[PDB]
Order: structure tokens, then sequence, then C-alpha cells
RNA sequence: UGUUUGCAAUUUUUUAUAGUAUAUAUCAAAUCAUCUUUAUGCUAUUCAUAGACCUUGGGUACAGUAUAAAAAUUAUAUAUGUAUUAAUUUACAUAUAUUUUUUCUAAGAAAUUAGGUAAGAUUUUGUUUAUAGAGAAAUUAGAUGUAAAAAAAAAAUCUUAUGAGGGCGGAUCCGCUUCUAAUAUUUUUUUGUAGUUAUUAUUAUAAUAAUAAUCAUGUUUAUUACUUAAAAAGCUUAAUGGCUUAAUCUUGCCUUACUGUUUGAUUAACAACAAAUCUUA
């Protein structure tokens, strides 16, 4: 008699993530916050933007 | 046409879209209140079994896609931006980057039998057991070429934490299980030690960690947070080692405890976890790729830097 | 087959040692046929050969 | 200890006995979801057949160009099949610097940034 | 609930009838035993 | 049980209405 | 509000709610999902007319043109015909009322769609248990060398449905049973029913012989017929009874 | 349908996900807790901001579907709510900020830029949701930057050199490989010499094309989509490069 | 009124009606603890009502962009101010235990339980690749390939048949026997190898030819079937043999690890007998 397991998932919200360039996209997360402003991200990093001179 | 005659004449899919006068009179909340009674129940009262008792057992379980099932998971809630990116821009770039032209009428390649047979005139040969895999003990999977019918992709991700000190302070495991819960959004499964080492105080068959696996979109959304919000914030980070890869298309690397608390899900409530109890995790990205160079090429397309190692 | 793997006769007949590649590719079996001139394994499409074993 | 109890209370809410039960739809309600589920998987099929159509068309464009290129002789004295044999080389394709990180890092967004495009970029 | 009350009364009567038959037969078994 | 809570609540509502009525009349006489 | 309208919930929901077809219920996702299937059914119907006219061109084509002759022309119309039959089923497999009609037993079995779901339902459960009875009871190879059922047959004695391979009493099985058959392919055909007892003991020669307890032929059957009472095989329904029903029995002692 | 489907599945999740424990994210009697409780009260208890008002439990949990023409499931109404819930409603001391003294959060940028309105075909921020192609005019037929292949260089080395000549070096670009993605063959006129053009795919990440002092006799340039190309380019030249196109 | 509230949807049975056995409804059981107050409370607004900003209150709201019109409603003891009574009666509020709603301290975080039966899973060991802390030695993720539109037809070689109750000697007994059927075999004689999507070529959007892809009406975490040497792991304990299609493992329900008598064997157990072992009714 194989047991039929049920999914135990926490509560998930829809979140707006604003990157350091002003770009915004929607995601699915467990945190209750509505907007996540990211000051430091890939758009503001030298390892991802080697050609940018402001970040040099 | 006789073919069109065999179709259902009373087609509900060819009906007109509802009107407004009826839509203004359709108030499911007003029906309940006005009725002032409980509508009789239907005689169809089949509920999924809690145990699958066999193919021929009278009561059967429905497929997972049935909303009334016990394992039904609500469908997609949004389109991961890294899945639409890869499919829209990078799917063809990999196809164009790694493309070898096959002449028009090239004969099909016959795959060689890797478990060789003993063939010859010697009488003993006939019934000899097949030879062992030449070289390694286990056969390694053969690499498939990146064509329009095989484009590497992300399939699942397994995050795991090994906390040996949880055998002395049981509070380190409870905290680890909650971090992997908020980081991934699933209920981790506790794991147990397997070896006995007195020097490290490791005892076998005792819960010393947990793990989570996320599939589908949740795997793409977990990479977006990692590549673009977490990794850029690690201090003095060099990149994923160039040695990662199990030889089958899976990439693995680990995060420090001070880098696991950079996750947006862990930092918001960082004050709810005891001090110095946030663990580090091992991240094993499983891809549809079939090689180590195909996997590292796939990750490079998602914006993951590698460094010599 | 007995508890100690001893093979026993269930019917009166003649012992036969044979191999059935249809049932299992690498097993050898021991059967009991009612007629001495029968050959095992019986073709999978031939009717079962059985004896009444009753008295009126 | 009080902080740990909050952790345990979170798992207690996820316990199999506590989580909500399986849904219980009526006929019309069930049928309505059946069409939504039937239409979604059909929509995925259309997106799949289209997504795969473009990949085949693009691949057939290369095969037509490479097959033609394989027959061309040139430039000038160069023997037949030079440019084809040179185009099929995979030098640096599977290295570390294969794909520029500036291109791959950028991913699609729902709305653009303050500066959608940078036209002042200088080498 | 005008006509629905008639149906509910039909639903209540059917159950009340069985509850009576079940009790009218449970007593009989307690006499045979 | 639910209807019980309802009846007990409706019964208490009548007591509250009776109290509000009785006290209201007494205030005017004063 | 009588029993002819359905169950109590229907008769109740049919007097407390408004009159509006199910497909016209104003629900966002249900009406957006019904529009995707609408313009798709039109694309399938537009494909049946493109393949229907494509056969005429091949039909009115000299066999000499085809490098393979009449052999390559009939194998190309064969794939085209089978591709059209699949399109006729894919044009209503998403219909919500076709599923309701078939589940309610009010489905027209003269259409390919309903015969497709009825067969898909039979194979889901009833086929699996009957495929097991043929094997475990050694009906094969005793009676037939190999046998794969293609239709449903449910027999009931005096109204009571008997499960396959159930030991019935000698009094119950004294009258001809009623066969609740169901065929899943189109057209009308003649059926032959045969009841055979495979374990009649022959003590003189120490073996088992087979005895026919019923035999009939020339029984017309279409996918819209369900019940067949073996009692009136020549009186009401057309057929030729070779041997009337013989009450099954078994002498004491034999298996 | 995709917006309606998301909203549908988002509500079925409300009926199957474990409840939300505010005690795991907000400490009781803090500025964050008081803020959550005020906004939660306006949402009528629903901790989610994108599913309207729906109670997974109770007597009215069956009424989960939304009716036709509902603004609730739209992406515009979703963002509006997600942005009206990010504004701090409680001061750092625990007192509700007046309605008029509340600072709204900076809203996202519009999807259609000024170039989309102006219709400037020389801008790269136009049609942000579609692929743009660099089409060049030669002193005249519109085309892609091409050039004769010398004996020393190959196809990929030749394409890179021509691009910097025709378009300048002020653009960050990647040649996706060495394989040509399309070809256009002009048969010879028996005479005139035929032309076998082999196109390589390139991707631009930053910069702008510069036609000043270009070696080839180029006059103008414009970044066009896949629909505008067929109106500008010739029928035989377009039919040979349309296979390389993408969905958007 | 158990079962989700918009409508005959699972299996069998009970009863009733029409009907002559069927058909519909109904009932019960199996499968599943879905949570159910139609508002009595809350919210906003307004109005009296103290007057230096108070209690209690009366209205108002018209609900698909659903709504104030339930995001989760209990009881009881003490005692306090307002306030009421024949009364610690009643209403209000807060002081605070106490209980109910199982809804808030992870057993789906713990235990190597070994037999009967049913279902499901089928290399688990070692080796090897990679992987924060992590090292010779800690955890986790991996490690074969193929197939899934659909074939038809001609003869021949055996072998089988409770097939033609075949023919002939002595229906079903037997060695000879032709014919048919089934599986197998032939390197055998072959024929066909589409349709669909797209490409290219010619032809006047369609037709034709070639090339490539193609299990897919299905919640891609696809699925299903087959395949993946040997040793090793596991199977109460050494060794040998065996099992991987179960004798291993997991789960459900169980305790035939039953009473009496008895069959045929171990080429007549141990080269006798006895204590034994397997097995049948
Ligand atoms: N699954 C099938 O029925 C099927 C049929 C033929 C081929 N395939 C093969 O499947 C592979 C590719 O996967 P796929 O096409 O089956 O699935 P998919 O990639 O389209 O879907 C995978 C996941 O993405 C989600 N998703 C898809 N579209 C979405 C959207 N618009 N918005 C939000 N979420 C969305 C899906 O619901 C699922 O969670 C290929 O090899 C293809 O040939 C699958
Ligand atoms: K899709
Ligand atoms: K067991
Ligand atoms: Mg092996
Ligand atoms: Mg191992
Ligand atoms: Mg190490
Ligand atoms: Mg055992
Ligand atoms: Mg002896």
């Amino acid at each position: 008699a194989t047991f039929v397991p049920r999914h135990r998932r926490p509560y998930q919200f829809t979140q707006l993530v604003q990157l350091s360039d002003g770009s915004t996209f929607t995601v699915r997360t467990t945190m209750p916050t509505a907007l996540y402003k990211s000051a430091k991200d890939s758009r503001n990093h030298l390892l991802w933007q080697p050609s940018d001179k402001s970040l040099k | 046409i006789p073919d069109l005659a065999e179709l259902e004449t009373r087609s509900a899919l060819d009906a007109p879209i509802p009107s407004e006068e009826d839509k203004k009179e359709f108030r499911p909340w007003k029906r309940a209140a006005d009725r002032k009674a409980r509508l009789p129940s239907s005689r169809y009262q089949y509920h999924p079994p809690k145990y699958n008792r066999g193919p021929l057992h009278p009561i059967q379980s429905p497929p997972s896609s049935d909303p009334i099932a016990r394992d039904f998971v609500p469908g997609p809630f949004n389109m991961p931006r890294l899945k639409e990116t890869f499919r829209t821009v990078m799917a063809s770039d990999l196809m164009t980057l790694a493309y070898i032209h096959t002449p028009p009428g090239t004969p099909k390649k016959e795959p060689t039998e890797r478990l060789r047979a003993w063939e010859g005139d010697s009488p003993y040969f006939a019934n000899r057991a097949r030879r062992a895999p030449r070289g390694a003990p286990e056969l390694p999977i053969r690499e498939r070429d990146i064509s329009f019918r095989n484009i590497p992709e992300i399939k699942e991700i397994t995050v795991s934490t090994f906390v040996p000190l949880g055998l002395k302070n049981p509070d380190l495991l409870i905290v680890a299980r909650a971090v992997l819960l908020a980081m991934t959004g699933t209920m981790p499964e506790m794991t147990r030690s397997k070896n006995n080492v007195v020097q490290w105080q490791l005892q076998a068959n005792k819960p010393a960690g947990c793990k989570t696996t996320i599939y589908g979109n949740a795997a793409w959304e977990f990479m977006d947070r990692l590549i673009h919000l977490v990794l850029p914030r690690i201090k003095d980070w060099k990149g994923v080692p160039a040695s990662t890869g199990d030889g089958s298309g899976n990439v693995q690397f680990g995060l420090n405890p001070e880098d696991v608390q950079l996750f947006p899900e862990v930092e918001c409530n960082y004050d709810m976890y005891p001090a110095k109890m946030i663990p580090g995790c091992h991240i094993a990205i499983k891809t549809t790729a079939t090689s180590d160079r195909q996997a590292k090429l796939l990750l490079q397309s998602l914006g993951v830097p590698f460094y010599s190692n | 087959m007995g508890r100690d793997h001893t093979i026993h006769a269930a019917v009166a007949g003649y012992v036969k040692y044979y191999r059935d590649p249809q049932l299992h590719p690498d097993r050898q079996y021991i059967g009991v046929v009612f007629n001495r001139n029968d050959k095992l394994p019986y073709p999978k499409d031939a009717p079962r050969k059985r004896k009444l074993g009753l008295v009126a | 200890d009080p902080r740990i109890i909050n952790i345990l209370r979170h798992f207690a809410v996820l316990s199999p006995k506590r989580i909500p039960p399986p849904l219980r739809f009526g006929r019309n309600r069930y049928l309505r979801h059946w069409t939504i589920h039937r239409a979604w998987l059909l929509f995925r099929r259309q997106q799949r057949e289209q997504r795969e159509r473009i990949l085949m068309q693009q691949h057939q464009s290369m095969s037509n160009a490479c097959e033609e290129l394989r027959n061309t002789e040139g430039p000038g004295t160069r023997e037949t099949g030079y440019l084809y044999r040179v185009a099929m080389l995979k030098n640096g394709v599977y290295g570390l610097k294969s794909i520029p990180i500036e291109y791959a890092s950028r991913a699609l967004v729902e709305t653009p940034g303050r500066q959608a495009w940078n036209h002042e970029w200088k080498r | 609930s005008s006509v629905i009350a008639e149906l509910i009364k039909e639903k209540l009567a059917a159950r009340a009838e069985y509850n009576a038959r079940q009790s009218a037969l449970r007593k009989l078994q307690q006499q045979k035993m | 049980f639910l209807l019980g809570i309802k009846e007990r609540k409706l019964a208490k509502a009548d007591r509250r209405e009776e109290y509000r009525r009785r006290v209201r009349e007494k205030r005017e006489q004063r | 509000g009588g029993p002819e309208l359905g169950s109590r919930r229907r008769r109740a929901a049919l007097a407390t709610t408004g009159n509006l077809p199910f497909e016209q219920l104003p629900y966002q996702c249900f009406q957006d999902a019904r529009k995707i299937l609408q313009q798709d059914r039109a694309a399938k119907i537009a494909q049946i007319v493109k393949e229907t006219e494509k056969i005429k061109l091949i039909e009115a084509r000299d066999a000499s043109e085809f490098e393979g002759g009449e052999a390559a022309k009939q194998t190309r119309i064969k794939s085209l015909r089978k591709y059209i039959e699949e399109l006729k089923i894919l044009a209503d497999i998403n219909d919500p009322e076709v599923k309701r009609r078939f589940e309610d037993g009010r489905g027209d079995m003269t259409k390919p769609v309903y015969r497709f779901m009825a067969e898909r339902r039979w194979r889901s459960m009833d086929y699996k248990i009957i495929a097991q009875r043929i094997s475990q009871f050694h009906v094969v190879p005793d009676l037939l060398p190999a046998f794969d059922p293609t239709m449903d047959v449910k027999l009931s004695f005096r109204g009571y449905q008997v499960s396959p391979g159930a030991i019935l009493d000698s009094r119950v099985t004294e009258v001809a049973p009623t066969l609740r058959m169901q065929v899943f392919d189109k057209g009308e055909r003649l059926l032959t029913v045969v009841v055979i007892d495979s374990d009649v003991p022959d003590v003189t020669h120490d073996n088992f012989k087979r005895r026919c307890h019923f035999l009939a032929a020339n029984i017309p059957w279409d996918p819209s017929k369900t019940v067949l009472s073996l009692r009136s095989v020549g009186d009401r329904v057309e057929g030729d009874v070779g041997k009337p029903w013989l009450p099954p029995f078994a002498q004491k002692g034999s298996p | 349908f995709e917006e309606s489907f998301y909203f549908y599945q988002k509500r079925l999740n409300e009926r199957l996900t474990a409840p939300f424990r505010k005690d795991f994210y907000f400490k009781k009697d803090t500025a964050a807790d008081l803020d959550w409780r005020i906004k939660l009260k306006e949402r009528h208890g629903v901790p989610a901001k994108d599913i309207g008002r729906y109670n997974p439990r109770g007597r009215m949990a069956w009424n989960d579907e939304v009716l036709v023409g509902s603004q609730t499931s739209s992406r515009k109404h979703m963002v509006e709510k997600l942005l009206a819930d990010a504004e701090m409603r409680v001061s750092e001391d625990g007192e509700e900020i007046p309605a008029e003294d509340r600072v709204p959060v900076e809203k996202p940028m519009p999807r259609r830029t000024e170039a989309d309105e102006k219709g400037d075909v020389k801008r790269l921020d136009r049609a942000l949701d579609k692929t743009l192609y660099l089409v060049v005019k030669k002193k005249a037929k519109w085309m892609f930057p091409t050039g004769v292949v010398p004996t020393d260089e190959g196809l990929h080395e030749t394409a890179a050199r021509i691009l910097a000549e025709s378009a300048g070096v002020n653009m960050n670009t990647w040649i996706v490989g060495r394989v040509p993605v399309a070809h256009h063959v002009v048969r010879p006129v028996f005479l005139k010499k035929g032309e076998k053009i082999f196109f390589l795919k390139g991707r631009i990440m930053a910069g702008q094309a510069d036609l000043t002092d270009n070696l080839h006799d180029l006059v103008d340039f414009k970044w066009l989509t896949q629909e505008e190309l067929r109106s500008t380019l010739a029928e035989e030249y377009f039919h040979s490069v349309k296979g390389m196109f993408a969905e958007r």
C-alpha cells in the first residue's frame, strides 16, 4: 500500500524586485515584503560589467 | 462534408461569449444568501484513496493533475525571467556557437556495444561472460551534440547542509531546516550520517543535516536570486571553480555561512535565528546537458563567471 | 518446490529435464509429463495437458 | 529557546495533519477547471511547436549556408572546403571566455531601467 | 426555499425513515442474539 | 454546536435589548 | 421538479439559480480558456477540409504517376485517412459538454469521439481485470491460442451483476443470462455468442471434455446497443439459436 | 489567458498552502508589525496583495473564481497594489503616519520609451520587446554590412573587420561563432561575377553605430525590426535572411 | 440534510415507479474527517449625547473591481467602574486565570523487529567524477543505450494441436499418415516505409521531388517497455549454493509460528533401528 504523499509548502507571495538600474520584475518568494530594492547586484558589479568605467 | 457530420453538433466551444445583462445578474454571493438553505449534496462522493493499493484494486487514485488529488500542486504563477531569456536569446546562440555540419546523406552512426563479447573460433569463447567496461569500472554516458533537438537547460537544484555539530547541540539542525525552507520554499528532508569517525565525533545513523530539491520554474527563480542578488554581494568572490562537474552535466558548488545569510529570504528575518547558527549549503545544479563543457557553457549563458581551478 | 528447495512431483508421470527460454532466459527446470513421449517445454499456444485423477 | 520555539511553530503548521485538505469540487466547478487545464496544456503545445519551429528554421539556414560553403572554392587560390573547415573549428567555444558575461548577465525584465540603452559607451 | 423546502423535507423524510428502519431492525437482531 | 452558539447569542441579544429598553425609560423619568 | 430532471441537487439548483448554459457562465479563466479551445477547434476543422481535399487530388490521380504504382498510392491515402480520424476526435476532446454527455450516459455512440472515451474508460479498469481472468484461469491456451479482447461484455443473472470468475449457485444460473455488451468501432456487424464449459470430467478416458451450453449466430450489433437477453434471441432480436441455454451443473467431487 | 490563469492558480494556492505566520518575520509590537496589521486589515486579512479578497476557509471558500472583465487579475492592478503596500504606514515610534504625509515609492519606468513614440529608427532603446537589426544603405540598396573576403582572413575574421569599418569601434559586440547562419547567392550573368554572401550572427550589448569616415560608401543606417525589414529589403535578399529570424 | 453550494460525473446493493428483463430516481456501504452561525459581530460615516477632549448609543452603507454585511465567533470563576434588579439579576468594560474550537513545541526530526499475505520498488556494495567549512578518512548530487504512425504478401523447412471428433491398420488407445492452423525457422521472394511541421528545387497559395526533425491532446520532474559484464551489498549468525522476473527492501492489514488425522519420498535418510528432514490430503 504505497502512501500518496501530500506537498507541504509554506505561504508564498508575489514580489517586485527592483535592481540597481531601476529595472523591475515580479517573482515568487516566501518573504512577505512587496518590493525588494537591491542596491548591489549584477548590474552594479565589476565582475559582471568589466567594460563599465564608472565601476572601475 | 461527411467528415464534419461525424463531429458533435451541440458544440459548446462554438457558443457566443456571455452578455453583460446576464453578467450583471450573475452574483454567486447573492444566490447563497437568498437561498436560505443548504443545497442537497450530490450522490457522486468519490474521494482519492490515501494509499495506492494496486492497479486492479477497486478504488484507484487519480493523476496528480487532478485538483481533487492529494498530490495536486497549483500550476505556474508566473514566468521565470531566466527561462524566457534563455529561450528567446540564448537558445539559438548556443545552437549557433556549437554546431557541426553533417553532410546531407551522411550514414547513421551505429553505437558500439560497450560490453564486448568474446568472438573467435576457440571453443571456450562461445559462452564466456561479456567483458568488463574497458577502462573505468562503470560506463560513462556518451556526450550528445548540441542541436536544435537538444539544447542544455536547467532541470532541478538540490541544496543541502551538513551539520555534524547538530549531534551535540540539536538546535543547529532546527535552524538549518528553517533556512533551507525560506531559501528554497520547500520542506527539507532530514539526512543522517553514514560513517563512524571518532576523531571528528561523527556517529553513524544520526540526523546530521537536511536537503531540498526544487524543480521547474522554482529552479529558474532560485538561480535568478543567486546569480544576480547573492553572488554579487559575496566579498572577494572569484567565481565558480572551473573544475566543477561530475562528467554528466551537473555543476556543484558551495556557499559559506556568511554568504547564505545574504539571501533576501534569510536576511529579512535574520534576527529570528540564534546567533552563529546559520549554516552553509551545497548547491548541485542538475542540467539536461550531457558533458562538463556543455554544463559550463550553459551556466556561462546564464551569467555565471568561472575562474581557473 | 519444498521449503529446502527440494523439487517434488505433483502428479504421476515421467521426469523431464529441460530449459524454457520463453519464461526465463537462463533457468533450467524439472517437469513431470503424463506421457513418456511428450517433450517439454510445451509450446505456449498448445492446450494444457491434464488428467482427471478421479474415480466414479 | 524562545527563538527556537518560533522555528518549531513554523514546522508544526506544515505538519501533514495541519495543512489544508485536498480540494472538493462539484461537477460544474470540476468541469470548469478541466477546461482551464485542457486549455493551458494546449497553449503550452502551441508555444512549444512555435518555439521548435524557429529552432528548426534557424538550423536549416545554417545547413544550407554550410553545405553551400562546403562546395565553394576560394577565395582565389584557396582550395575547396577551406572556409568550411575553418568555420567548423571550435577554438575557445568551450573555454572560460567563450561567452561574454556582459551579454549573458543581462536578462529580460518586466520594465526597463532608468537608462534603457547606453549610447555613450566608448571602447 | 419554497420548492427547496419540499425537497429538503423529502431528504429529511428519507433519512428519518431509514433511521427508523435501522432501529426497527437493530432491535430484532438484539432479540435473536 | 454552531446553532447552539447562535441561539445563545440571539438569546443574549434579547437580554441586551431588554436592558437598553428598561434603562432608557428610567433615564427620562429622572 | 420531478425525477426526470436528475438528482435532488440538480432539481434544487435548477430552481434557485438562473437559467444560463454552462458554457456561458461569466468566469474569467473559464471564458478565456474556452476561447483558446474555440479558435483551435476551428483550426482542426480547417485542417480536415485541407486533408479532405488533398485526398481527392490523390484519388483522381493516375497510378502510373506514382513511382510506386497503386501500392504507394493506397499507403498514402491510408495515412491521410487515419490522420483525419484523429482530427475528428481532437476537435471535441476538449469540449466540456461532450465530457458531461458521455459521463451522463447520454452520449451518441455513432460518433468517433464518444466511442473513443468509452474505449478509453473500458481499458482503464475493466480490461485489466478481464485480461487477468483469461490468463489465471488458463482460458488461453486451453480454448484459444492467443486472445486479446476488443469489446466489453458484462453478464448479469436475473438482473444481479456477477463479477468475472465468480462461483454462482446452480439455481441462480438456471435461466439464460443477459449480456450487456459494448463495441468501440463503427458500423454494424453480426455477432456469435458461445458458452463453453471447459472442465466436463470424462472418467472413461481420464480427461476433460468441452460442452457447449449455448450457441447463437447472426446477431446484429451496433455501437448504440447495450443489452442482449439470451432468452429472446429468435423472438425479439434477430438471430439463429443453434442450442438453447443448458443449465450449468457440476457433479459432486469434481473441481 | 495567461494573466487569468496565474490569478486562478494563485488562489488555488491559497487553499493548499500552509497559513502565513507573521511571528516568523515581524517581532510583536514593533514598527514593522504595526504596519503589517494596518494594511492587513484593509486587505480583510488576506496576507497576499495580488489575489484580491478571498478566504480559503469558511462558508464562502467555494466562491474563488473571478468574473469576466475583472481588473483584479490584470498586471496593472497587481503592481498598483504591490506598490501601495511598500509605503511605510507606521513611523519608527509606532504611530500611524498621516494619510497626506505618506511618501509614495518611485514607480517603474514605462515599457514604451520616447523613441517608440518618436519612431526614431536610429535608436537602440526602441521596441524593447523585439529584436532590432542593423540595416545599412550604400551609395542605393539597403543591406547588412558586407565585404569581400581576402585570402588571409576567414569568414569570422572578415566580418569583425568590416563591422568596425562600416559601423565604428564604439559598439560592444560579440560574434556568436564561426558558423554562417544564412547565405545569399547571386548567380552569374554569362559577363558578370556571382556573389556568395555568408552571413554571421552578431549581438550588440552597448554603444551606437557610427558611419563617420567609413571605408565603404555607406550613407545611412537604421535599426529595424523583423516586420520593417521586409518592407525595406528586397524580396530575394530578404527571403534568404528570414530563416535566421527569431520569434520576437 | 456529512461531503463545497450552478445542474443526472466512481463501484456494488436496497427501495419505488414506469416497464417486461431493461430504464430512471432513491437508499446503504466503500473511497475522504472540507473547515459550513446568511448574522448575532466587525468596519467606515453620521447623528444625538457630556462640555474640556466622555461612556452608552441611534441611523446610514445596497455589495462582480463582490461587500461594513465575518481571516475564523466558546464557556466559566474572581473581582472592578459605569449601570440595573425581588438577586453577584441584567448590561458594560478592563483587571486574569481557566477551558472549547486539534489551530502553532518539527515523529512526514527519533527506534537497523527478522513471520503470514497483498501491492509497489529493483545494483542497493565497491570503484569513480565533482562538491562551503572538509584534511587519507564527514554530507549531497551523479555515472548504458534503444524503442514507442503503420505494415501486407508468396513459397519452403521442421515442431506442436482437447484442429478438420480426417484417412488406414490394429472421435477420444497406438505406429504409420495427407490437409489446415499456430509459434519458430530461411540469407529466404519481396512490396511499402507514409502523414505532419519546416527547408530546398521545379511547376501554376497549391502540386511534385529530395533533405531534416517527429513516443506525445499530455500538469517535462513526462511516461511506458526493453536493456545496463562479473564481483559485491542485503537475506538471524561461518562457509558454500541460491535469489534480483524475489527468497531483498518499503507500506497496508494481520499472527496458518493453527487443532486432529493422514499421503508419497529422502533411488527404502544416517551403507541397521531410533531421535530426524521434505512433502500430500
Ligand atoms: N510535455 C509534453 O507534452 C511534451 C510534448 C512534446 C515534447 N515535449 C518535450 O518537452 C521538452 C520541453 O519541455 P515542454 O515543452 O514539455 O514544457 P515547458 O517548458 O513548456 O513547461 C515547463 C514548465 O514551464 C511552465 N510554463 C510553460 N509555459 C509557461 C508560461 N507561458 N507561463 C508560465 N509558466 C509556463 C510549465 O507549466 C512547466 O512548469 C522538449 O524536449 C519537448 O520536445 C514535451
Ligand atoms: K510551452
Ligand atoms: K509485511
Ligand atoms: Mg552490473
Ligand atoms: Mg554506492
Ligand atoms: Mg576535503
Ligand atoms: Mg526475510
Ligand atoms: Mg537405508
